[PDB]
RNA sequence: CUGGUGCCAGCAGCCGCGGUAAUUCCAGCUCCAAUAGCGUAUAUUAAAGUUGUUGCAGUUAAAAAGCUCGUAGUUGAACU
RNA sequence: GCCAAGGAUGUUUUCAUUAAUCAAGAACGAAAGUUAGGGGAUCGAAGACGAUCAGAUACCGUCGUAGUCUUAACCAUAAACUAUGCCGACUAGGGAUCGGGCAAUGUUUCUCGACUUGCUCGGCACCUUACGAGAAAUCAAAGUCUUUGGGUUCC
RNA sequence: UGGUGGUGCAUGGCCGUUCUUAGUUGGUGGAGUGAUUUGUCUGCUUAAUUGCGAUAACGAACGAGACCUUAACCUGCUAA
RNA sequence: AAUUUUCUUU
């Protein structure tokens, strides 16, 4: 949020759960960061390129982390026929 | 009853992860042994400690024991853990057989084994 | 002379991390209450009650003294520390160490137009523990806070200016109406406003930032 | 009997006289003539020999 | 993303089917029904190994970009994959804790046993429930190696697999292990590995 | 507080069930609250199976047994040790041992 | 704090103090709050989310008619 | 055996809002209790004795009237309980059980039945868990409530 | 100043019981809003919370044990 | 089988 003058005054800004677009609270100890390095031709992930992704310690606890995480690397590109919009 | 102390159970142990080889059959040696090297306030103690050691000693070569080491069998367990067989997983074209299997392997993109099951 | 033993806490002393707010944006746990003394200096607490609470045993009444503390200075940071301990002194003192390791991040909006400082709650938030509920509701400029003696204390750690307060249940439990005050005010930042519908860029974190420069 | 070195006495005041015991413990080599507990037994450490030698 | 150099292999597809790795017990806990194909009649279920594959590879990933090995961390309380689990912390740089988890291992700063790792590899989360639970106390990722009848709480990539043999436990391991090697250790997928897969299996003492 | 989630007998879609009587004591306990044991027992005791052998006819005929059911009572059974009072988790268990 | 009585006188809105060491009884000293004003008795209002449309509660604290039909009353699918 | 009626299921059958909850008013309403007729085996209020006890007036044994059965008239309450009103929408995983329906180049016994598997509707319930609730015991509702409003009675 | 005068229901010190036995408590963690609980236990064994072992507990402290005294044979090791 | 009672406080 931004006052009269313009810039933006707050402590921080949380980051949100890919998942569900929920954010994530400062004692949310079940929410986690996955980190993933891409490709390149006969392997040899080259380091300094990743994706990252963030799940709330509700996704956690519901146990539907697997299906979120397939659904967003399926969606990114980073595999390939594991998860379907179709069931 | 006779029941050893925790004391005397840890001193024993101490002893015999540290002084294995040095060990003998003889308790009055091994008492001797203890006396040597290990300086214990009581005699009364040294002779416990040794005959808890001596029995530990007959059950160790009676068979294996967990939760002590010596330069010794705990690292014969990796001397072992290098076995390795001659690839029991690899057969040569015989697997094994099911027809939901073979449907799977056909569809996705593989073809090997025959089909048989029921 | 405090010596860490947590990569976090290294990390904290050694100076890798400028802010706090970096370890509440990813939800890092705090097992040290050295870390919150390193970033959040000149944090003055406050004594609200020592309950001493007995349990019956075959020969009499064992008795220990249940502290209350709630700690933070003026900006968005408090914390409550409960101790239970056979002497005053030592539940005392537990009590500011447990409230420096549950000092929370608290979100200050406006009643109205954003013209200067935020005094208020963004949104109105509850919090519930044991029945008892506090409701906080934004103030307009004016008017102070509108609470009980306790919870007003408390609201005035978190820089707070204004504030509308609501209570529910039996607040003469004092350890349950903090707790509800404190969850009431922790959950300010837990509500998705419109304006954080922004697609924040993703972090790495301090222990991924400095995953080299930490090793011995 | 040899570690735990106490005191006792009698302070008076304006209400009854209270009665004052103070017991410290004595460090380990204060025995007078040892230094170990009966209870705690200590084991040296030996040095490894090479077992082929040539 | 994926690579043609991610080819079929069928060497290692035929190694999964000799060491069982596709068949689960006998019941579903809806949390792992896309990793199954068709049912097999008697009541048992076969796993995809098209989906295993990718849930591994997937698994590799996520093990590496971590510049400190001995962060990533690998439990199983089972006898089956004790050993495993110690050939895997013996090629790559991961630590094996096997045996006993010892709970207050991720909480509890206080004990000597205090390690605070990166990651958290597991074989079985029904036989380790508890070290799922300790980091998701305090906040680590948590990989398993599944079953059709395991609880996917907390768990953020899950490999379906057999679980329970020996041989699929020792087998994936290994392949767990190779991938990571060939991700960013040393290997090279065009050559042969010296490491036999047969050396992680276990039992029959 | 409810002790117990059936509340100590088998009704469920019912609204009322015969009542029997106690072997012991004759009391009237409901037909779903009744402990019910089955007491299949031979005849004769294993100890006398010589006896009987050596002063029988037939050619070794079948020895009968006596397939009696015994219903307790809550008081009766807990006096009898048939039934014994257990913990409050081990309550929710209703395999028997 | 100092003196007098000792489950007595009594104090006391409630908890509660008093059986010879009474910070709660009566005498002195001092302190605290309002101020030319203060206390007490009664009626009423807020607190009372203990009247609850906003906004109560009903398994165990007070509270679901033994059950069903049924007219006033209340509420009433979508579509122009 | 006869008669009337009922729920669920199947249905490319029929009508088309005819519906939900109710004051007032009515039907049924365990057991015990009442008025007349029949019948009264067993048990058994009241009672009679006989043991225990200091006193037992009760618990124990035997007998024993009303009653326990039934018809024609009465009343109208019980911890009448799921201590949890009725209708409607949504919400997590699994396995048993009852009734119906669908499917099997399934099994079996001289066209059907029995058994096995999967799916589905409507019930009786059960295990684990808590996104959620409660003061907690606990609850798939007692959840979808300080983020408080689907409708309607009783209290 | 003195009091073997009272008050052991004002006290100190000492002693006796609970207790001829095996019990009791921190720190960090887990559970519960909370009083509290786990740790301190299914089982087996012991004089013993004695020890094996499982194990949301880990690492510890007191007690027990350990310890000290007392009664039994002889070494011509330095003697009467 | 059989087992009734523990005044008001410190
Ligand atoms: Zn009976």
């Amino acid at each position: 949020m931004e006052n009269e003058a313009g810039q933006l005054v707050d402590l921080y800004v949380p980051r949100k759960c890919s998942a569900t677009n929920r954010i994530i609270q400062a004692k949310d100890h079940a929410s986690v960061q996955i980190n993933v390095c891409a490709v390149d031709a006969e392997g040899r992930q080259i380091p300094g390129e990743k994706t990252t992704y963030a799940i709330s310690g509700f996704v956690r606890s519901k146990g539907e982390s697997d299906d979120c995480i397939n659904r967003l690397t399926t969606q990114d590109g980073l595999l390939e026929g594991v998860w379907s919009y179709q069931r | 009853g006779r029941v050893r102390t925790k004391t005397t159970k840890r001193a024993s142990r101490v002893v015999i992860e540290k002084y294995y080889p040095r060990l003998t059959l003889d308790f009055q040696t091994n008492k001797r042994i203890v006396d040597e090297v290990a300086i214990i306030a009581s005699k009364r103690l040294r002779n416990k400690i040794a005959g808890y050691t001596t029995h530990l000693m007959k059950r160790i070569q009676r068979g294996p024991v967990r939760g002590i080491s010596f330069k010794l069998q705990e690292e014969e367990r990796e001397r072992k853990d290098q076995y390795v067989p001659e690839v029991s997983e690899l057969e040569v074209d015989r697997v094994n057989v099911d027809q939901d299997t073979k449907d799977m392997l056909k569809s996705l993109g593989y073809d090997q084994i025959p089909v048989r099951v029921l | 002379e405090w010596v860490p033993v947590t990569k976090l806490g290294r990390l904290v002393k050694a100076g890798k991390i400028k802010s706090i707010e970096e370890i509440y944006l990813y939800s890092l746990p705090i097992k040290e209450y050295q870390i919150v003394d390193y970033f959040l200096p000149r944090l003055n607490d406050e004594v609200m009650k020592v309950v001493p609470v007995q349990k019956q045993t075959r020969a009499g009444q064992r008795t220990r003294f249940k502290a209350f503390v709630v700690i933070g200075d003026s900006d968005g940071h408090v914390g409550l520390g409960i101790k239970c301990a056979k002497e005053v002194a030592t539940a005392i003192r537990g009590a500011i160490i447990m409230g420096k390791l549950s000092i929370m991040p608290i979100r200050r909006g406006y009643w109205g137009t954003a013209l200067g400082d935020p005094h208020t709650v963004p949104v109105k938030v509850s919090g519930k523990c044991g029945s008892v509920t506090v409701r906080l509701v934004p103030a307009p400029r004016g008017a102070g806070l509108v609470a009980a003696p306790v919870t007003k204390r408390f609201l005035q750690l978190a820089g707070i200016e204004d504030c509308y307060t609501q209570s529910r249940g039996s607040t003469k439990t004092l350890g349950n109406f903090v707790k509800a005050a404190f969850a009431a005010a922790s959950l300010t930042y837990g509500i998705l406003t419109p304006n954080l519908w922004a697609e924040r860029p993703f972090g790495q974190t301090p222990i991924e930032e400095y995953a080299d420069i930490l090793m011995q | 009997v040899d570690f735990i070195d106490s005191a006792t006495r009698h302070v008076l005041l304006r209400q009854g006289v209270l009665g004052v015991k103070v017991k410290i413990m004595l460090p380990e080599p204060k025995t007078r003539q040892k230094k170990s507990l009966p209870d705690i037994v200590v084991v040296l450490d030996p040095k490894e020999e090479e077992p082929i030698t040539k | 993303g994926r690579p043609n150099i991610l080819n079929a292999t069928d060497e290692d597809i035929k190694q999964l089917l000799a060491a069982n790795c596709h068949i689960g017990s006998k019941n579903l806990e809806v949390r792992m029904d896309n990793y199954v194909w068709k049912r097999r009649s008697d009541g048992v279920h076969i796993l995809n190994l098209g989906k295993t594959w990718e849930k591994l590879v997937l698994a590799a990933r996520v093990i590496a970009t971590i510049e400190n090995p001995a962060d990533v961390c690998v439990v199983s309380t089972r006898t089956y994959g004790h050993r495993a689990v110690l050939k895997f912390a013996a090629h790559t740089g991961a630590t094996a804790i096997a045996g006993r988890f010892t709970p207050g291992n991720f909480t509890n700063y206080i004990t000597r046993t205090y390690r605070e790792p990166r990651l958290i590899v597991v074989t079985d989360p029904r036989a380790d429930a508890q070290a799922i639970k300790e980091a998701s106390f305090v906040n680590i990722p948590v990989i398993a190696l599944c079953d059709t009848d395991s609880i996917l709480n907390h768990v953020d990539i899950a490999i379906p697999t057999n679980n329970k043999g020996r041989k699929s436990i020792g087998l994936i391991w290994y392949l767990l292990a190779r991938e990571v090697l060939r991700v960013r250790g040393t290997l090279s997928r065009s050559a042969p590995w010296d490491v036999m897969p047969d050396l992680y299996f276990y039992r029959d003492p | 507080t409810q002790k117990r989630r059936n509340n100590g007998r088998n009704k469920h879609g019912r609204g009322h069930v015969k009542f029997v009587r106690c072997i012991n004591c004759s009391r009237a306990v409901p037909k779903d609250k009744a402990i019910k044991r089955w007491t299949i027992r031979n005849m004769v005791e294993t100890a006398a199976i010589r006896d009987l052998s050596e002063a029988s006819v037939y050619s070794e005929y079948t020895i009968p047994k006596l397939y009696i059911k015994l219903q307790y009572c809550v008081s009766c059974a807990i006096h009898s040790r048939v039934v014994r009072v257990r913990s409050r988790e081990g309550r929710r268990i209703r395999t028997p041992p």
